[PDB]
C-alpha cells in the first residue's frame, strides 16, 4: 500500500 | 579540548541548498555518529524513506543547522515479533503505476538505532538503506516473509575487520569513486554498509 517515491 | 553529548537521538532541522534548485527545509532525527568517521552522521529525515549519510557540520548544502528541542517517541510494539523479522528475506508490497500492487524482494537488516520501532531494510533491485515501520505493513498484509530464501546483495571484493576500511567503486564508464565501510550487519555478518564520498545514500553490500 505504501507509495514508492523517486 | 571538549567532551560533550553528541546529537545522536536528537531531532534536527536545516535548509538544503544544492545546485541551482531553490532552498528546501529538512527535518529529521540523528540515528548514529559513525565511529570510524565521526564527521559523518546517519539521519532519518521526515518524508524520505531512504536513510541519509551527511557530514552535517561540513556539508555546504546544509544551511543553518539547528538542534530541535522536540523529543523522540518510544512507541508500544510487539518486541519479540520485531526481533523475529530481523534477517528475514521478505516480499514487500508497494503501490505501482498505474494501479498495480508491486512486490519488491527485500531483506530486513535490523531494528534501527534510536527509532527502534522502525526497521533497516534494503531491496534486491535497489540495494540502498531504507527505513519503515514494517509491522504496519505486516499487519496490513503487505509484508510476506520468505523463510527459505536465495537473496543477492551486490558483491564487494577484498584486497581483518572491514569496518573503517576504504573502498573504491569502479564504474562501467571507467571512472572510480571512493567510500568506506561504516557498519557490519549484526544479524548478517557478511553484509556491510558503505558510504561513498560523492553520494548521500547508504549502500548495502555483501562479501564473497
Amino acid at each position: 500500500a505504501r507509495t514508492k517515491q523517486t | 579540548s571538549m567532551t560533550r553529548r553528541n546529537i545522536v537521538g536528537c531531532r534536527i532541522q536545516h535548509g538544503w541548498k544544492e545546485g541551482n534548485e531553490p532552498v528546501e527545509q529538512w527535518k529529521g532525527t540523528v540515528l548514529e555518529q559513525v565511529s570510524v568517521k565521526p564527521t559523518l552522521y546517519i539521519i532519518k529525515y521526515d518524508g524520505k524513506d531512504s536513510v541519509y549519510g551527511l557530514e552535517l557540520h561540513r556539508d555546504k548544502r546544509v544551511l543553518a543547522l539547528e538542534i530541535l528541542p522536540e523529543r523522540v517517541p518510544t512507541p508500544r510494539i510487539d518486541s519479540r515479533l520485531a526481533d523475529s523479522l530481523i534477517g528475514k528475506a521478505v516480499e514487500h508490497v508497494f503501490e505501482g503505476e498505474h494501479g498495480t500492487k508491486d512486490e519488491w524482494k527485500g531483506m530486513v537488516l535490523a531494528r534501527a538505532p534510536v527509532m527502534d520501532t522502525w526497521f533497516y531494510i534494503t531491496y534486491e533491485k535497489d540495494p540502498v538503506l531504507y527505513m519503515y515501520t514494517l509491522l504496519d505493513d505486516y499487519k496490513d498484509g503487505d509484508l510476506r516473509i520468505i523463510p527459505d530464501s536465495n537473496y543477492y546483495f551486490p558483491t564487494a571484493e577484498q584486497e581483518d575487520s572491514l569496518v573503517g576500511k576504504q573502498v573504491e567503486h569502479a564504474k562501467d564508464d571507467g571512472s572510480k569513486r571512493t567510500g568506506i565501510f561504516i557498519h557490519q550487519v549484526v544479524a548478517k555478518p557478511s553484509v556491510y554498509f558503505i558510504k561513498f564520498d560523492d553520494d548521500i545514500h547508504i549502500y548495502v553490500y555483501g562479501l564473497v
